[PDB]
């Protein structure tokens, strides 16, 4: 029932023999256990990234964390399971998850009887991620347009935490 | 090669052990400074754990039902893995999880398993457990489970197709009891087999021409209350329905 | 900043004061997707060569 064939290095192509490795992919009621490889991309820490770590996603700022864990643990979280920190699955550091910086804007009016010149106040943020030339960091947020003076007044126009505008000559 | 082990007296399993305390970490969380509610596959506290002893052995097949509590106070290393599966017998696939020095041999096919099983006892032999295989789904190496007088604790979960495996060996001064205290078993393996276990016994060794107990349990969908310190630790815990 | 001023109070007019136009927000400026060490510790290899 079975035999061989005369197979040599002058017989045409529908003849001569082939090494055919066949690959064949399945799926059963069961976990995983194969796949090809997977690239990671650059890590960059200081900047806001749409950060995905093992299929776990968020926006923000990733920068070295001051946390311990088990060398069991992988991720770290915060209220409702949001994940506020990471190790990286390749560099045995744990990076802490700030949210990428958000408010709102809020401007400074003048009367409008009296002058054009506005300030605008950008809530919960740093003047490294906002600016202009105006650019001056308060309690309350980024004020740019707006100088700043020592001394201390009533108050008219609110910022936040102590700080207060008003307009003077 | 497979003998007769079995003691041939009743031995009534005892019940004056009360499993005042033991959890597992049910995910990889870097907790902390925070009491965190969790509903999951836990030992009850305070609950029937049976309390066996081998050598004249004592390993009957116990049922699996979710999940499986196991732990011992050996000295004497008599223990050597456990055998899992819906038949245990040539009818189904089942999953043998065999421990000796460096590492743990872990293997799923159908097999031809005899009616007590035990290790070949210098050289080593696991076919007083099976006398053949054919139709494997898995095979797996990675890190003893056994490591090496501790308490050896750990806790075989089936969900989801994986076979969860947790452990924790902590130093004691007992025989026949368990240490008191909170204390939590981080995983050893979390194991891709797609295998049906039902129920389960233990693989004894012993030179065949010293002794040891065990603590068996099985576990229940629960809510804890786990306290977590600035380590990822969970340091202590609260039973919701248990008082 | 003015003109915002005036549309988010629906006036012309308006009197000194702080008034809320619109809402601050950092973008992202990168993407990052990290994986664990991979290696071709695979059988699939003694097959394919
Ligand atoms: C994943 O693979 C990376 C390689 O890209 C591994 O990083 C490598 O780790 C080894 C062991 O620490 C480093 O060798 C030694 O590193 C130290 C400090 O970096 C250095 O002082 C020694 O001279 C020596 O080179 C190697 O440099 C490092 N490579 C890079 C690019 O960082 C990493 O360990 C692997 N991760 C896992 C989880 O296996
Ligand atoms: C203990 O078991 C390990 C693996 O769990 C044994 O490793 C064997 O290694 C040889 C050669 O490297 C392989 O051919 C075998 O397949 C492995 N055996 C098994 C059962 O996987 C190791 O030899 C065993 N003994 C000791 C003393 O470590
Ligand atoms: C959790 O980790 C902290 C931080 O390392 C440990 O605190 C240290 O304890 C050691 C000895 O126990 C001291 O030498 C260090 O001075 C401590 N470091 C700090 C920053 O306090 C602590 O032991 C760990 N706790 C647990 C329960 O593992
Ligand atoms: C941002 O401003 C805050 C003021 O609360 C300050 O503490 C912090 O150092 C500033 N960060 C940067 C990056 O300038
Ligand atoms: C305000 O105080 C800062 C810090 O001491 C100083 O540099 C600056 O000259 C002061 N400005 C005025 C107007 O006094
Ligand atoms: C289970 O433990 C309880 C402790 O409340 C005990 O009363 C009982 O005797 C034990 N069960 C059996 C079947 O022995
Ligand atoms: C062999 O194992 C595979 C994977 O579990 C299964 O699909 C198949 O039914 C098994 N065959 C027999 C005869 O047990
Ligand atoms: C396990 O048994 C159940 C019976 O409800 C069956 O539906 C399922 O296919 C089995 N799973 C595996 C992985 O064999």
């Amino acid at each position: 029932p079975l035999q061989s064939y005369g197979f040599q290095p002058t017989n045409g192509v529908g003849y001569q023999p082939y090494r055919v490795v066949v690959l064949s992919f399945e799926l059963l009621h069961a976990p995983a256990t194969v796949c090809g490889p997977k690239k990671s991309t650059n890590l960059v820490k200081n900047k806001c990234v749409n950060f995905n770590f093992n299929g776990l996603t968020g926006t923000g700022v990733l920068t070295e964390s001051n946390k311990k864990f088990l060398p069991f643990q992988q991720f770290g979280r915060d209220i409702a399971d949001t994940t506020d920190a990471v190790r990286d699955p390749q560099t045995l550091e744990i990076l802490d998850i700030t949210p990428c910086s958000f408010g709102g804007v809020s401007v400074i009016t003048p009367g409008t009887n009296t002058s054009n010149q506005v300030a605008v106040l950008y809530q919960d943020v740093n003047c490294t991620e906002v600016t202009g030339s105006n650019v001056f960091q308060t309690r309350a947020g980024c004020l740019i347009g707006a100088e700043h003076v020592n001394n201390s007044y009533e108050c008219d126009i609110p910022i936040g935490a102590g700080i207060c505008a008003s307009y003077q000559t | 090669q497979c003998v007769n082990l079995t003691t041939r007296t009743q031995l009534p399993p005892a019940y004056t052990n009360s499993f005042t305390r033991g959890v597992y970490y049910p995910d990889k969380v870097f907790r902390s400074s925070v009491l965190h509610s969790t509903q999951d596959l836990f030992l009850p506290f305070f609950s029937n754990v049976t309390w066996f002893h081998a050598i004249r052995f004592d390993n009957p097949v116990l049922p699996f039902n979710d999940g499986v509590y196991f732990a011992s106070t050996e000295k004497s290393n008599i223990i050597r893995g456990w055998i899992f599966g819906t038949t245990l017998d040539s009818k189904t696939q089942s999953l043998l999880i065999v421990n000796n020095a460096t590492n743990v041999v872990i293997k799923v096919c159908e097999f031809q398993f005899c009616n007590d099983p035990f290790l070949g006892v210098w050289m080593e032999s696991e076919f007083r457990v099976y006398s053949s295989a054919n139709n494997c789904t898995f095979e797996y190496v990675s890190q003893p489970f056994l490591m090496d007088k501790n308490l050896r604790e750990f806790v075989f979960k089936n969900i989801d197709g994986y076979f969860k495996i947790y452990s924790k060996h902590t130093p004691i001064n007992l025989v026949r009891d368990l240490p008191q205290g909170f204390s939590a078993l981080e995983p050893l393996v979390d194991l891709p087999i797609g295998i049906n276990i039902t129920r389960f016994q233990t693989l004894l060794a012993l030179h065949r021409s010293g002794a040891a107990a065990y603590y068996v349990g099985y576990l229940q969908p629960r809510t804890f209350l786990l306290k977590y310190n600035e380590n990822g630790t969970i340091t202590d815990a609260v039973d919701c329905a248990l008082d | 900043p003015l003109s915002e001023t005036k549309c988010t109070l629906k006036s012309f007019t308006v009197e000194k004061g702080i008034y809320q136009t619109s809402n601050f927000r950092v973008q992202p400026t990168e993407s990052i997707v990290r994986f664990p060490n991979i290696t071709n510790l695979c059988p699939f290899g003694e097959v394919f060569n």
